[PDB]
């Protein structure tokens, strides 16, 4: 309702998509 | 003591006129500096493999104590590393020794030396006791160069690639202290064919210019203790106070300039036994290599003539026929490189080399995949540090003119 | 009640600006970056391309690409529910419908943030010229993205959203389409280093004809709109550059109508050479100098020297680059400069 | 080619002797 | 059997924090420690003695 | 080679330049 | 103001996605044992329209 | 190096300590008052 | 690892620079 | 008596055009450049680039136009020698071999250092700042990089930029196929520096035709900048700041790739277990590059 | 006739130049 989607729409995918990207360093 | 000024970029610009710390600071560049000489010279010395030679192993530092005769033989035959070894750990130790005194004069000494004496103070404007900070260095300059003339001529080091059969340590016992062979390097044309200063050949030319800089240093260090600035000095040449890092940051930018040209075209100072092939070094190499062995199976197809008469190699390499080198001035007859004295005079020395500088030219990426020759890391970056250093000489030349 | 509350409410204070406009820009925006990460990130290319194209295959950030699809889907819009994919979002990420995705929602946000422009200058009761010189990248986006592959075989002839799938895209304009020598090219190449030269000169003598330079040097209260345009002299920066180059402006409103001509003009007639390049209609060759190069064979310009390059540039890159056309080229029929 | 040789080098001297003699003395007045 | 530099490069890592906070802490401070504590000739003038601990290796290697 | 490529250059140096010459000697006697 | 409900369950959560193999399975990328199949040197390029979404789980089937 | 192999990966990570103290001082500078 | 008592922490200068960032904030 | 009436003409501001100390020299290069250039692009003998016979015809008269006409490099065989018209044996010697190449570009580089020079030195003289002489300093050492600097690492002067608009696409895609320059991130910053300059000149143009409104002059200058925008003074610097310091990273980008450091090869980046190589977006590009490396022998 | 058009378009580029340095328009 306020601009804490800010955070709901532009952070969560990040530390998601970081964590991925630290996870794809291990591989082989 | 931030106390006002230079917002947090100009933190240093803080020490402009704290000449107690400022002065500590200085010394804790310098142990910062021979820190890094020990610990690079540790770690190429670490992973080091003595048969290979060390421009396929990436090293910068162990070509530079090789050059001065310290555990070396004929040709780059390593025999004792611990030349390197210790001229790794006396830079290290002395890096500690000079380090406690970059956090003594720095941290705990006093603030500002203007309450001292004579000497050990200065106050840029009061030009009686700059120019003996600068002629006091000078015969530091002076007492450092001629300490290579001592290793040249005293101390059995400075290893020629110019020696007759492959290129031994040799002791120069005469220098060359002639001045119409010495200053004649320095009236010359930069352009192809004849260096500036880039193209000493021999060695006796490299001391005794050094004899002409070591008596001209010292001899001119003793000149601005005894004297003071002159007329000349405020008319056309002017004066300033923070402006002497400005002059020493513009003269600097012009020696990595020469210095770029100096380790990419010369084969003498920097020998290629250590550094690699240069940029002619290899494509001569090449086609010297594509000569001899079409001689044994399969003016003729390779050599033709030079635009002003000389017998040089052809094809893409007729750029590259100003180039000198060891393995090829025993095969260079009358006009240039003779046909008939490849057949006559070839041992089995020219072969290697040449066909070990043809397989490593200059090329390579920054990711180092190719490889990529040392003599090719030290001509881009100093070539960028000393576009750097004028950019820096036209910033603290120009915010130093205004006052 | 129905509307002006929506409408009052939208054009309110706030962090961030949302007018009518936000509804389109925000979540085709929003979707186009979040379409891009999550290709780069996950998304092959082996299925359309034949290439490993994400940081899951093992790439870098300059070798990540969400590649446009295969040359067997057409024009297909690609859409999740379409014929093509019918809902399985595995085989849609693996046809390359993220990169119709990423396009259309580029399209669309691109749309949506010019109509920003004009609802802000609308706002603030200024003339809208930036969102005139913002007509410039939508034209380059539509004249590539979508007029040069609508133009050409399908979607697969289009640049693949990369760092190194777009240079990629630029030696295939030299190779295939002498892309450098069209005129409309070079009006291009003209108005972006003159804008970036005027750039330059201009932020050069602002900060040098400053009207308070340190002594004297009254701060005076500074607003923002007049992009700091009261603080340095006119008749100063006019002295010394009919002194240098021996003209200069004289208005500080058609120099600044100049820096918003030169690069949109520039980006505006690339678009038309590009929106000419779709159909092949390119500019290829000057046409007597192909009988001054047939009339005798010891002829030579740099531009015959070019066209043997661009010779090598298709026949080598072309089995890899187009691996739906099936190229089996012999190493004697590739084009070498000892041949 | 020697006519057009120390024709070009007298030029050449006689424009950076100029600018390094109008350079430094002259610049009052 | 020169295993006394063993013992002593912890001697160097312990005078790598005398020298950093043992008596400049960071500027003008003589923070009870420098006054007529370890720094004069007690505690502090052993860096000399460490210098010798590290130049005694001189005939350990040669 | 075109024989009338050369009228192409000519009519596009001169007719827009003939719209400016004459638009600038007619406001030079009136503005 | 303070905002520490839930910051690393989301990187495990991220962790979890591509070290299981979950991510190749979603977004349809091949494993790196998985490109070719196990006896011919053939790209699997999608030559039909139509077809395509049956091509891919005809080539799947190699595997 | 030499018969120094106790304190070879001590060498391998050397050099770089230097060009550390500029991150040294981003942290020296960094909480005393910026 | 590489050793188990002579590969120990070795932020030595990064614990002993900030010795003169955290205590001389804490120093006056 | 007659001196002094030379140094006051020289070094007046009130002149139409600023002829300095360094417009001394600034003048009679730039002359001499600009003639042979009008004179080798016009009418000019063809030229070998190469060591071989077969000559490079780059001039007007020799069946060329203005978007293939060039004043051709300098001949392989020459190198990075000094060759000036008494070198030659005779005249059509030195107009065989690239001659006008080294006469326009020698002198075009020392006009341009002096034009530099003359922008400091009437700034100075009109009591301003010294930043455009600076900023003018990032073409010039591009133009340094490109006509010096790169045929002093390659060798040979017949590596420089072509004097024609056909000649500069030559040497971009011989630079790309020996160099890689595209992957090389010291261009990436050119292009950034470029892109990002044209795109804040456009945007800096519109917000401020959008809000000025009147601007007078007494011929005490008036300006009424329409203010108030919606939800230090340092944009200017940072408008020069941005594309200099670009085209400078570019700069000394081909300064470096003169001595052979040159771009990124992602040489097989991906493979695959069963010692099967899988291309990327570098593959196609470095597939490229020896399309067009080949076939310049 | 190809290249005189060429060199006359050039000349009266260089005609323009001389005609907006020295006859400019007065403010
Ligand atoms: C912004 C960027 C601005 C850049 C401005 C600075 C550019 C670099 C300046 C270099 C300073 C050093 C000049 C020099 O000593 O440069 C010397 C070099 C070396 O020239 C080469 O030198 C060769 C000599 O090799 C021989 O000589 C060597 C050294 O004597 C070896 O000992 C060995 O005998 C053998 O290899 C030949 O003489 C060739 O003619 C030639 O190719 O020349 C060259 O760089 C070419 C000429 C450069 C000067 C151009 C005018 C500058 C004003
Ligand atoms: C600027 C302002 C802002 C702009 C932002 C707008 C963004 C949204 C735009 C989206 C447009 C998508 C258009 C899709 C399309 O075009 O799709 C293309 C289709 C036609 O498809 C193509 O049709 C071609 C011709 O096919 C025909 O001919 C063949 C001959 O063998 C066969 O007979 C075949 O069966 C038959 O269909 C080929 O088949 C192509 O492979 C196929 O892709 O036209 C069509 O739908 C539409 C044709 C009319 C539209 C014209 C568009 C402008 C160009
Ligand atoms: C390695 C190079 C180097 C060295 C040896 C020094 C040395 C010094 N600096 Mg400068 N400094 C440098 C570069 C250097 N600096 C760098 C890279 C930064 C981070 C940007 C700083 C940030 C900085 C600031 C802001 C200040 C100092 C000051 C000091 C002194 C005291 C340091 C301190 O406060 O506690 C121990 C000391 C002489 C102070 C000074 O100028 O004294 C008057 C000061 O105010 N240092
Ligand atoms: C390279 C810079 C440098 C310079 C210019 C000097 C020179 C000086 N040192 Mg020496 N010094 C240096 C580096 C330097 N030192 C280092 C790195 C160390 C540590 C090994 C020393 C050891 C040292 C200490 C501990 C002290 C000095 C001090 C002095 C001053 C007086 C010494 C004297 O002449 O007494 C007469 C002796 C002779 C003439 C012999 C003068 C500043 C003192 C000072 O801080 O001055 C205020 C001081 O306390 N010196
Ligand atoms: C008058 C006696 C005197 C002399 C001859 C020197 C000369 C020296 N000083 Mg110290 N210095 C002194 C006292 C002296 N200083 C005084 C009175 C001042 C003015 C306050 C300084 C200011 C000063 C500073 C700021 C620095 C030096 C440095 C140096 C060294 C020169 C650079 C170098 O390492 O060359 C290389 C060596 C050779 C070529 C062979 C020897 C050398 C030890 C530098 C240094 O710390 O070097 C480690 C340094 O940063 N000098
Ligand atoms: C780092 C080296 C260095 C530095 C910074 C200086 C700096 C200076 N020199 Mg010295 N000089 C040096 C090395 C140096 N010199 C050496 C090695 C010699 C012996 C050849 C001289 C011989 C010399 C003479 C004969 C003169 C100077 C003069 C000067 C002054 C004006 C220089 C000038 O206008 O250049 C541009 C200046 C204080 C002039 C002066 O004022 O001396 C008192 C002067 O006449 N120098
Ligand atoms: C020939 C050797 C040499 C020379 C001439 C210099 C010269 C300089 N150094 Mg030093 N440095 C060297 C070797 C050298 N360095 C070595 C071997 C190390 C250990 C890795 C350092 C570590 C060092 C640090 C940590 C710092 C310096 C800084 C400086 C500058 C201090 C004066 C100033 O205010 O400039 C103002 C400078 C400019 C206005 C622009 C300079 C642009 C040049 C091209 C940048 C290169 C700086 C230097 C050569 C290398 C720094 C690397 C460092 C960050 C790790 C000056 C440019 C200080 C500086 O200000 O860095 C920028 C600084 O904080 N140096
Ligand atoms: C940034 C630091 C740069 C450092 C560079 C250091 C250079 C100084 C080293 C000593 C040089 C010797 C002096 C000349 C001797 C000579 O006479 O050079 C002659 C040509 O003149 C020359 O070469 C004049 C060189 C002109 C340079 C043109 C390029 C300018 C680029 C833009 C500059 C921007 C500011 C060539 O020699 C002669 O060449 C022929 C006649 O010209 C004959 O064969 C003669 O017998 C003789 O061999
Ligand atoms: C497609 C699609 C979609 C969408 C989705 C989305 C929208 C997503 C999003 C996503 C996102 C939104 C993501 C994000 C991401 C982020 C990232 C990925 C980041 C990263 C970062 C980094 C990596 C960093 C880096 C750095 C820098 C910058 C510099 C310094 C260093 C560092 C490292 C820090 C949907 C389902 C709807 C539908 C279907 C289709
Ligand atoms: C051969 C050789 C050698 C020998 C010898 C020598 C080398 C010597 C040196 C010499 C020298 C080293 C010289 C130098 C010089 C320098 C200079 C010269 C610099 C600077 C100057 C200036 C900078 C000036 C300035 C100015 C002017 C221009 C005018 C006025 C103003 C002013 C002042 C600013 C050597 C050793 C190397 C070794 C081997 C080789
Ligand atoms: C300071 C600068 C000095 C520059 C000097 C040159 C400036 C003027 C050059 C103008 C070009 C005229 O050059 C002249 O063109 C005609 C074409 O019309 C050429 O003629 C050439 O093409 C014509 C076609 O028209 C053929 O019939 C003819 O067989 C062929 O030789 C002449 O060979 C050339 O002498
Ligand atoms: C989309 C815009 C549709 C406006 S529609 C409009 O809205 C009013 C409320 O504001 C109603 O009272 C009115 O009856 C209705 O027709
Ligand atoms: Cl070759």
């Amino acid at each position: 309702t306020v601009r804490w989607v800010a955070v709901h729409t532009l952070a969560v995918p990040t530390i998601f998509f970081l964590g991925a990207i630290a996870a794809m360093q291990f591989i082989q | 003591q931030e106390s006002s000024g230079f917002a947090w970029w100009a933190g240093n610009a803080r020490l402009i006129n704290l000449s107690g710390k400022l002065l500590g600071a200085h010394v804790a560049h310098a142990g910062l500096i021979v820190f890094w000489a020990g610990a690079m010279t540790l770690f190429e010395l670490a992973h080091f493999i003595p048969e290979k030679p060390m421009y396929e192993q990436g090293l910068i530092l162990i070509p530079h104590i090789a050059t001065l005769g310290w555990g070396v033989g004929p040709g780059g035959e390593v025999v004792d590393t611990f030349p390197f070894f210790v001229v790794g750990v006396v830079h290290l130790i002395s890096s500690a020794v000079l380090g406690f005194g970059g956090v003594y004069h720095a941290i705990r000494g006093p603030e500002t030396l203007e309450e001292y004496s004579s000497f050990f103070g200065y106050d840029w404007k009061d030009k009686n006791k700059m120019t003996t900070i600068l002629g006091f260095h000078l015969i530091v300059l002076g007492i450092g160069a001629l300490l290579l003339v001592a290793k040249a001529m005293f101390f059995g080091g400075l290893y020629d690639t110019w020696a007759p059969g492959g290129g031994d340590v040799r002791v120069i016992t005469n220098p060359t202290l002639d001045p119409r062979v010495i200053f004649g390097y320095l009236l010359k044309s930069p352009f192809g064919g004849e260096g500036w200063i880039v193209s000493v050949n021999n060695l006796e030319d490299v001391v005794g210019g050094h004899i002409w800089i070591g008596l001209i240093c010292i001899a001119g260090g003793i000149w601005h203790i005894l004297t003071t600035p002159f007329g000349w000095a405020r008319r056309a040449f002017i004066w300033s106070g923070e402006a002497y890092l400005s002059y020493s940051l513009g003269a600097l930018s012009m020696m990595g300039f020469i210095a770029t040209c100096f380790v990419w075209f010369n084969n003498t100072v920097y020998p290629s036994e250590f550094y690699g092939p240069t940029g002619p070094e290899a494509s001569q190499a090449q086609a010297m290599t594509f000569l001899i062995r079409d001689q044994k199976l399969g003016l003729g197809k390779y050599l033709m003539r030079s635009p002003t008469g000389e017998i040089i190699f052809g094809g893409e390499t007729m750029r590259f026929w100003d180039f000198r080198g060891p393995w090829l001035e025993p095969l260079r007859g009358p006009n240039g490189l003779d046909l008939n004295k490849i057949k006559n005079d070839i041992q089995p020395w020219q072969e290697r080399r040449a066909a070990e500088y043809m397989t490593h030219a200059p090329l390579g990426s920054l990711n180092s995949v190719g490889f990529v020759s040392p003599r090719s890391w030290l001509a881009t970056s100093h070539f960028v540090l000393a576009f750097f250093f004028l950019v820096g000489h036209l910033w603290h030349a120009g915010r130093a003119r205004a006052a | 009640g129905w509307f002006d509350i929506l409408d009052d409410w939208l054009k309110r204070d706030r962090f961030v600006f949302v007018g009518w406009s936000g509804i389109l820009l925000f979540p085709c925006a929003y979707l186009a970056l979040g379409g891009w990460l999550t290709g780069t990130t996950f998304v092959t290319s082996w299925y359309t391309h034949g290439l490993a194209s994400s940081y899951l295959e093992g790439c870098n950030f300059l070798t990540v690409a969400v590649s446009t699809p295969a040359n067997s889907m057409g024009h297909s819009l690609l859409l999740l529910w379409g014929p093509e994919a019918q809902g399985d979002f595995t085989r849609w990420c693996q046809l390359g419908g993220l990169w119709t995705f990423i396009a259309l929602h580029g399209a669309f946000g691109l749309i949506g943030f010019m109509l920003r422009q004009f609802e802000i200058a609308r706002l603030v009761g200024v003339r809208p010229y930036n969102a005139i010189a913002f007509s410039a990248p939508i034209a380059v986006f539509v004249s590539v993205f979508l007029i040069y592959p609508l133009g050409q075989s399908s979607w697969f002839f289009a640049p693949s959203f990369g760092v190194a799938a777009i240079f990629r895209f630029l030696l295939f304009f030299q190779g295939f389409h002498n892309w450098t020598l069209n005129p409309f090219h070079m009006m291009g190449v003209a108005g972006v280093l003159g804008g970036a030269l005027l750039c330059a000169i201009h932020g050069a003598t602002v900060e040098n004809t400053l009207f308070q330079d340190g002594e004297g040097a009254s701060t005076f209260r500074a607003f923002n709109p007049t992009q700091a345009e009261e603080t340095y002299s006119m008749v100063t920066a006019n002295r010394f550059w009919s002194q240098i180059f021996g003209i200069a402006f004289s208005n500080k409103r058609w120099l600044h109508f100049f820096m918003l001509f030169v690069p949109v003009t520039g980006l505006w007639m690339s678009a038309i050479g590009v929106v000419g390049l779709a159909l092949n209609l390119r500019s290829y060759d000057f046409i007597s100098q192909e009988i001054r190069a047939a009339e005798d064979p010891e002829f030579e310009t740099f531009y015959t020297k070019n066209l043997l390059l661009n010779e090598g540039i298709r026949a080598w890159m072309a089995p890899q680059d187009q691996p739906h056309e099936n190229f089996v080229f012999p190493e004697e029929v590739l084009p070498r400069g000892n041949a | 080619m020697e006519t057009l040789k120390i024709t070009v080098y007298i030029v050449v001297t006689f424009f950076v002797l100029l600018f390094v003699f109008g350079f430094l003395s002259g610049d009052p007045a | 059997m020169t295993i006394l530099f063993q013992l002593a490069l912890a001697a160097l890592v312990i005078l790598s924090f005398v020298m950093v906070i043992g008596v400049p802490v960071a500027y003008a401070s003589p923070q009870d420690w420098d006054r007529s504590k370890q720094l004069i000739f007690l505690g502090s003038g052993l860096w000399i003695a460490l210098v010798l601990v590290v130049g005694v290796l001189n005939f350990f290697v040669v | 080679v075109n024989q009338l490529g050369f009228i192409a250059t000519a009519l596009f140096v001169l007719v827009p330049s003939v719209f400016l010459i004459i638009l600038y000697v007619q406001t030079e006697s009136q503005q | 103001v303070i905002h520490s409900i839930t910051i690393p369950a989301l990187f495990i959560a991220g962790w979890l996605f591509v070290s299981t193999g979950l991510a190749y399975d979603v977004f349809g990328t091949p494993r790196p044992d998985s490109y070719y199949a196990q006896e011919q040197r053939s790209i699997p390029l999608v030559t039909d329209r139509f077809e395509a979404k049956q091509q891919v789980e005809t080539f799947l089937e190699q595997l | 190096p030499e018969a120094y192999a106790i304190f070879d990966p001590l060498v391998d990570v050397l050099p770089v300590i230097p060009v550390l103290f500029l991150a040294l001082a981003f942290v020296w500078q960094a909480a005393v008052g910026f | 690892e590489v050793i188990a008592q002579l590969t120990m922490i070795a932020m030595i200068g990064i614990a002993g620079p900030m010795i003169i960032f955290l205590l001389a904030v804490r120093r006056g | 008596n007659l001196w002094e009436r030379f140094c006051n003409w020289v070094t007046s501001t009130d002149n139409r055009l600023y002829v300095g100390w360094f417009g001394v020299i600034m003048i009679p290069t730039l002359l001499a450049a600009t003639i042979c250039f009008v004179i080798a692009f016009i009418a000019a003998p063809p030229v070998d680039i190469d060591g071989i016979r077969e000559p490079v015809s780059g001039s007007l008269l020799y069946g060329n136009n203005i978007i293939t006409g060039a004043v051709v490099p300098s001949s392989n065989a020459i190198g990075l020698h000094f060759y000036p018209i008494w070198e030659a044996a005779s005249l059509d010697e030195w107009l065989y071999n690239g001659g006008p190449y080294q006469l326009i570009i020698f002198h075009f580089l020392l006009g341009a250092s002096c034009y530099m020079g003359r922008q400091w030195e009437l700034s100075y003289r009109l009591g301003m700042r010294p930043w455009i002489c600076v900023a003018y300093s990032a073409p010039l050492a591009s133009a340094f990089a490109v006509f010096l600097i790169y045929p002093i690492g390659q060798g040979s002067f017949s590596d420089g930029m072509p004097l024609g608009i056909s000649g500069t696409f030559n040497f971009m895609i011989v630079f790309q196929a020996e160099h890689n320059i595209l992957m090389h991130p010291f261009h990436q910053l050119g292009v950034a520096g470029v892109f990002g300059g044209a795109l804040f000149c456009a945007m800096h143009g519109s917000l401020v035709t959008s809000s000025l409104i009147r601007e007078t002059t007494e011929t005490n200058i008036v300006a009424a900048h329409g203010y108030f925008g919606r939800l230090s003074r340092s944009l200017h610097f940072f408008l020069a700041a941005w594309r200099v310091v670009g085209v400078w990273f570019a700069a000394l980008g081909i300064s470096t790739m003169a001595f052979n450091l040159n771009g990124f090869n992602f040489n097989h980046s991906v493979i695959d277990a069963k010692g099967n190589v899988i291309n990327t977006w570098a593959d196609i590009i470095n597939r490229a590059n020896l399309g067009m490396e080949v076939m310049h022998e | 006739m190809e290249t005189i058009t060429y060199v006359f378009i050039f000349a009266c580029i260089i005609a323009l130049f001389f005609f907006a340095i020295f006859f400019r328009e007065p403010p």
